[PDB]
């Protein structure tokens, strides 16, 4: 089992018919556990912005989250756990581990609810292995 | 440095 396998296995599944754009495992210090082929560039201000979001709920929610450059507006999350954020018809769900942080982008025909299921439900296992 | 992937579930 490496990393990658996790992305590749577990995060850009099949889930209901449907499949992430882009997905990673970040550490919560920025740097890439493992990411799929084209997951964006993401910023030390992106990173920063995202842990201060998860340690204050509602720091990203009147500017925006921004994921390589590109805005998504931040809609309902889980306060200190997960960040939804969408654009247009897709979106993105980050979750947070103790150590790490969970990605997963979505567009349509791919829902909201799709990307948090696959994306929470991962991170949660890392939570239960101790990271 | 990324700790080791724990065991798939």
């Amino acid at each position: 089992m490496s990393w990658q396998s996790y992305v590749d296995d577990h995060l850009m599944c099949e889930v209901e018919g449907n499949h992430l754009t882009h997905a990673a495992i970040f550490g919560q210090d920025g740097s890439v556990w493992a990411q799929s082929s084209a997951f964006p560039q993401l910023k030390p201000a992106e990173i920063a912005g995202i842990n201060k979001d998860f340690e204050e709920a509602g720091h990203l929610a009147p500017t925006g989250l921004f994921l390589g450059g590109e805005k998504y507006m931040v809609v309902q999350g889980e306060a200190g756990a997960v960040i939804r954020g969408k654009k247009g018809p897709g979106g993105v769900t980050i979750k947070k581990t103790t150590q790490a942080l969970v990605f997963g982008i979505y567009d349509e025909p791919m829902t909201g609810g799709q990307c948090n299921l696959v994306v929470e439900r991962l991170g949660d296992y890392l939570i239960e292995s101790g990271l | 440095p990324p700790p080791p992937p724990p065991p798939p579930p």
